[PDB]
């Protein structure tokens, strides 16, 4: 996971 | 602007993420979203007119903010759906299990299910916890939008997810998805903020  | 749930908006004239919800603290106006969009005053622009500036926001550790807007900003109780609108009837939180959408600038509306609450997200910048995780596919400039059932119970806004090469992880599997939101209660109750429902 990355923001978005 | 008409302030909707899912449309682009832009921050400092550079990055861009989506509006999760319309919302008010006493006589403000204001929107939900993502706190990783901005910091405190970083100006908030749609389709390139000032419409306000941000708040307050916790990111990492939770991912939230809310915008105040000025005064000539028309907020409505809804939110996009290609051509159409959901209306946001509260905030009831669903459960694992629960079908549930998305909305935003760069994918449009997607929809899957919850899958998890209670996830922690490693970003580079630290970790976000109590993210809940639904399958619906999102992109590079959904974070901040809204997550809301097809009945109007709004969920939170979009954080972030495992996006591939292109951007998103619509190309991928929705078994193999992590797409995560904040959840919205403890945004409200935190900033003393009330959805503007329909």
């Amino acid at each position: 996971a990355a923001p978005l | 602007a008409n302030i909707v749930g899912g449309i682009e908006y832009s921050i400092n004239n550079a990055s861009l993420c989506s509006v999760g919800f319309s919302v008010t603290r006493g006589a403000t106006k204001g929107f939900v979203t993502a706190g990783h969009c901005g910091t405190v005053n970083a100006t908030a622009r749609i389709g390139g007119a000032v419409v306000g500036t941000f708040a307050a926001r916790v990111f990492p550790g939770n991912d939230r903010a809310w915008v105040s807007l000025t005064s000539a900003q028309t907020l409505l109780p809804r939110v996009a759906n290609g051509s159409s609108f959901v209306t946001v009837r509260g905030s009831t939180e669903a459960a694992v299990g629960a079908a549930v959408c998305r909305s935003g600038r760069t994918t449009g509306y997607q929809c899957g299910t919850i899958t998890a609450k209670n996830v922690t997200a490693n970003y580079a910048e630290g970790a976000v916890r109590g993210l809940t995780q639904g399958n619906a596919c999102m992109g590079r400039g959904d974070s901040g939008g809204s997550w809301i059932t097809s009945a109007g119970q709004a969920q939170g806004v979009a954080s972030g997810g495992n996006v591939q090469s292109n951007g998103n992880n619509c190309g991928i599997p929705a078994s193999q998805r992590s797409s995560l939101f904040e959840r919205l209660q403890p945004i409200l109750s935190q900033y003393g903020l009330s959805l503007v429902t329909g």
